[PDB]
Formats: structure tokens, C-alpha cells, sequence
């Protein structure tokens, strides 16, 4: 997706 | 009793009307729709509604609690505008003014000449270009000026009117910066890496030199009609890539004066990268008659 | 939960210190205090607090909601504005920007050489009674502009700063002209007839026109420092005497050019009297230099 | 006073 968990 | 101290942004559910589905969020939905008397000389007005799914997580309603939260102190002529809450029961409504094409991502993609939703016009001209920008960046110079660094800026959030004005959006991960300028991120979260400036990536420091990066960004998905920043790559080769000091390339085709922005706002250092006053500045002089007359760079505000 | 939609106008009780007692309304008591972190910038705050009496009638409080609603909507420097409400518990307290030297009226009296509270100046001069009346007229010029009609102007009703700057106060009357441009009274209520137009007492008709009205007794207050209008005659007589065409003298040694503004103020027909931005415009070339700097009138909005 | 109930 657009996003990473960081 | 509780009546004597009313919320002024309250509105009415018996005023608002849905029709159809704009779009889709991670934990609502937004829906056009038709207002009665909500704005005064307007009968009626032309609405977007978004509401929150019952099954939205804490963390999500905190989200929009934040979102329209923000949203509420703006006023600029290039960021969406809100309109009213409706609390007074469930579901929660967020009533803001209507973008008609919808996201700019969705609404390049419609551009390309073979899409099946094309609307029968040309992709956009390097004069459409410049205007889209510099409305992007005029909107996103009011935000700073207000002391906030949005963190999301992306073509997905950025929204399209029916004259084509494109204003800034989605204030989920907004942040007030008012005392030092800057957010350094506490915990881990959802991260859009693709926009990204490498010390935010890094250190996770937001600031508005990290929200010119994201500019870039953008510019780059208007000159490719919207396609995925570093396709091939995972998020996690992307993170490496960028701080590392890797940047993306210029789309095929691109128009150099767009190219020269990008080249700005992709330096390293943020503190060499322009600011959104800087890249209005650059562009004011091929702008529609109109700009002036609404912008924030014009604006007595902007002192 | 109910957390998820606030009110923006929120402030915490913990951050309100009452100091001392400014005054006292018909239905409640407004004191002197200080609020921390309730303006970004400002640690500390000074503030007028605003509390309802516990046994203040319906009708008191459906004015003063009225009043901080219509106070919520208004941002110009010549009208006291509103910081923020505390209603999480009793007692509601409506916090505001304070005004050090109190109302108008109490102020002018204190000038009298003879005051046992005169705080060692002499009685304003020419050059500070047009500054006032500059101030006063650019704050209704504002409040026009908005859209509202006060229908309480007077002397009570304008605060001074710690600066002496003059700001319109008092909104309990006000009311909402947008669709019309006049407000009709319905029933019965407590009219301010010494500051009223014949019109208003004749047909209870508020206008633009008939606040101007008020803005000569004002003016009429100023140059007499605050006597009573009509003293000697009742109401009653006051509103036989005004709606026969009757109107105040001219308090001992009026200068000329104040005289002058009473004359326009006074007319008998409505339509004839002049507007808040024409009595600004009278009155711009001779007022303080920061004057241009703050006003609605020399102000973009002003359109 | 000020007002008069009218
Ligand atoms: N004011 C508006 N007018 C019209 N359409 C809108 C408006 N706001 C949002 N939309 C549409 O609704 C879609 C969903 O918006 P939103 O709920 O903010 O998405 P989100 O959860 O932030 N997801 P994404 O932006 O895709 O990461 C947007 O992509 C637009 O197509
Ligand atoms: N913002 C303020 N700063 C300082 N003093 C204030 C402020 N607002 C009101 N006051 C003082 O408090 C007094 C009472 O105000 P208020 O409660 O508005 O009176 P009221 O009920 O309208 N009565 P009156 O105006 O005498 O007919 C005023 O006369 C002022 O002396
Ligand atoms: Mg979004
Ligand atoms: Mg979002
Ligand atoms: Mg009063
Ligand atoms: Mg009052």
C-alpha cells in the first residue's frame, strides 16, 4: 500500500 | 443545561441529503450530497459527507477527531473547507465543501487517453500544470503560515473542483508546529514512504521543508498521470533508496520547468530546499486572472 | 462517545484564574483574570470572565447564548472578542478579551475633574473623541458588514483597552439581518429608548440605520462625559418627544466637527443617515497612525 | 433605568 508500519 | 452552551459548527441531519458514493477511506466513507441552508445566501448547497464505520478502531476515530479538529481553523480559497458536523446522533457526519472530480490521483489516471473513465479531454497542458501547482502550493504556504506540517501531501490528497481548482486535503496526519517548528514522531504508525524526505525517513522530523519534498512528489505524479512512485520497488528498498540520497527520475516527457521544481525540492539538506511562498513566487506571473484575487500569497494575510 | 466531536471553543476551568470583580450585569458578573495557554504564543493571558447567575431567568440565559454565538462569528479590532468558553461544570464562564478601563460610560465619568475615581488625566480632547468615534464606527462598520444589527449601542456597551483603544461590546441584542437588512420585533422586552431611533419606537424596526441613530447618543455621551440622555423626562416622555421629531441638545462647548456627526446621526429619515464606513471615512485623515494598520475599514474584507 | 418594557 501507500503506507509502511515503521 | 447543556442547550446554553452549543457547538457552532453543529448542523441539522434533517438538512443533509446523500446521494452517491465519492469514495472509499480506511475507516469511513464519503458521500456527495445536497445541504439546505447551511451557508447563509445558499438555499442549498453542493455537499461531500464523510462518515465514520462503525467498526473504526480508537486509533482511527482519534484520526478524524485530529482531521476535523484542523480543518476547522482554515480558511483559504486552496484547502478544503468544512462546513459543518452533524453529532446529534449516529453516524457522525463531516460535512466539507464538494470537490466534484475527486482525488487528484483518481482524477490524472482518468486523463490517460486509453482509460475507460476518460471525460473526453486532453491530459493536462503545461500551463494546467503550472496553475495545479501553484494552487498545491499556495494551499500548503497558508497551512505553514498557520504553524502545520500536513506529513501527507500526495496526489491522493490533494482534491479536484468542478472549475478544476485543486486544494489541499486529508488532514488526518496534520501537526501543529507553532513552538518548534517542527514533529518528531513518537511511536510507530502508517507511514507514506513513496513521499517521504530522507531525515523524516530517518529521524522521523517533519517539517515543512519535508512537506516541499512530498511536493516534489506530487509533481512528479501530475507529469506520469499518476503513476506509483518507484514501481519495482518495496517500501522497505524505497526507504533505503532515498536515504541513501536516491531521488526519482524525471517522467517521460516531462516539461523542464516542472523538472526544475522537482530538482528544489529533492535536495537533500532540507533546509536548501524552497519554501511554498518561494514556489508560488516562481509561477505567479503565468497564472489564471483569478489567482490573485483568492490566493493566500496575495492575501493581506500573508504578512 | 461524545468525546469525538468537541466544541473548539472549549477551555479548560484549570487554566481560569478570577482575579477581581469588573462588574456587574443584569444576570450574572464578569470579572478580571488570567487564563494560561489559551492563545498560542502567549503563556498567559489576560482576561474578563463572564458568569450566569444560578438564578438567572430563561430569558437571560437564551440572551447571553445568543450573544456568545454571535460573538463566536466576529474577528475585527474594534470589537471585544471572544477566547473561549468553560462549560465542563458549573458555572459556565465565558472568557474574553479584557478591556482594563471597563465601559465607555463608567470611563467618561471617571474624566469628570471633580471624580473621586479620576485617574489623573484631564477629560479626552477633540483629537481623542474623534479617535474614539473612529473606533466605535469602524466596529459597527464590521458588524454591518457581517450582516448584524446591534440595537443596543451606547456608552455602557463600548469597553476601553488598557491602551484606550474603544471596541463595540455587548451582544445580547443583536441580531441577524443577512435576508432583509431590518429586524421587526415580535413581542414585548426592554428597549434601550434614550438611544433609540423614532422608526424603532414608532414600529420596532432595527436597521443599520437606526444603530446610527444610537451612535449620535453615543457621541452625544461622549461630548457630555456620560450624562443622562433626556435627563428630566421619563421614558415614556423621551419616546413621545423622539417619535414627534424631537432629538438632544448639544452638551456645553460640543466641539463644532462632533456637533456635525450628531446632525447626520439625528435625521428623521432613516434612508438619510449616514453608513459606519462613511462616518469612518470622515473622520480617516486625522486618527492614529496605526489606525490603517487594524481597521475593517482600510482591511481587505472590507469589499 | 436604561430600559423601559415595551
Ligand atoms: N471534499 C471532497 N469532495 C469530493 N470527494 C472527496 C472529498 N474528500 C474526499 N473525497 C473522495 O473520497 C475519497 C476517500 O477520502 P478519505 O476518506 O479522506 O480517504 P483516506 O482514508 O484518506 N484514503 P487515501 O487517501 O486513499 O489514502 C477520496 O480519494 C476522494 O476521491
Ligand atoms: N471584556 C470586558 N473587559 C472588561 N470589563 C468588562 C468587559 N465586559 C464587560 N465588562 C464590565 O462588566 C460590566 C458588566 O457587563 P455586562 O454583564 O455585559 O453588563 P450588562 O448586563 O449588559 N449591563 P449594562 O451594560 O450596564 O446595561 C460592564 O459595564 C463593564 O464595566
Ligand atoms: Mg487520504
Ligand atoms: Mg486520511
Ligand atoms: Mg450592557
Ligand atoms: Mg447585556
Amino acid at each position: 500500500g501507500d503506507y509502511m508500519n515503521m | 443545561s447543556s442547550v446554553f452552551v452549543p457547538d457552532e459548527w453543529e448542523v441539522s441531519r434533517e438538512k443533509i441529503t446523500l446521494l452517491r458514493e465519492l469514495g472509499q477511506g480506511s475507516f469511513g466513507m464519503v458521500y456527495e450530497g445536497n445541504a439546505r441552508d447551511i451557508i447563509k445566501g445558499e438555499a442549498e448547497t453542493r455537499v461531500a459527507v464523510k462518515t465514520v464505520n462503525e467498526s473504526a478502531s480508537l486509533r482511527e476515530r482519534i484520526e478524524f477527531l485530529n482531521e476535523a479538529s484542523v480543518m476547522k481553523g482554515f480558511t483559504c480559497h486552496h484547502v478544503v473547507r468544512l462546513l459543518g458536523v452533524v453529532s446529534k446522533g449516529q453516524p457522525t457526519l463531516v460535512v466539507m465543501e464538494l470537490m466534484a472530480h475527486g482525488d487528484l490521483k483518481s482524477y490524472l489516471r482518468s486523463l490517460r487517453p486509453e482509460a475507460e473513465n476518460n471525460p473526453g479531454r486532453p491530459p493536462p497542458t503545461l500551463q494546467e500544470m503550472i496553475q495545479m501547482a501553484a494552487e498545491i502550493a499556495d494551499g500548503m504556504a497558508y497551512l505553514n503560515a498557520k504553524k502545520f506540517v500536513h506529513r501527507d501531501l500526495a496526489a491522493r490528497n490533494c482534491m479536484v473542483a468542478h472549475d478544476f481548482t485543486v486544494k489541499i486535503g486529508d488532514f488526518g496526519m496534520t501537526r501543529d508546529i507553532y513552538e518548534t517548528d517542527y514533529y518528531r514522531k513518537g511511536g510507530k504508525g502508517l507511514l507514506p514512504v513513496r513521499w517521504m524526505a530522507p531525515e523524516s525517513l530517518k529521524d522521523g522530523v517533519f517539517t515543512t521543508s519535508s512537506d516541499m519534498w512530498s511536493f516534489g512528489v506530487v509533481l512528479w505524479e501530475i507529469t506520469s498521470l499518476a503513476e506509483q512512485p518507484y514501481q519495482g520497488l518495496s517500501n522497505e528498498q524505497v526507504l533505503k533508496f532515498v536515504m541513501d540520497g536516491g531521488y526519482l527520475d524525471q517522467p517521460d516527457n516531462c516539461p523542464e520547468r516542472v523538472t526544475d521544481l522537482m530538482r528544489m525540492c529533492w535536495q537533500f539538506n532540507p533546509k536548501m530546499r524552497p519554501t511554498f511562498l518561494e514556489i508560488v513566487n516562481l509561477l505567479k506571473d503565468d497564472l489564471h486572472p483569478s489567482f490573485p484575487e483568492v490566493s493566500f500569497f496575495h492575501s493581506e494575510e500573508n504578512k
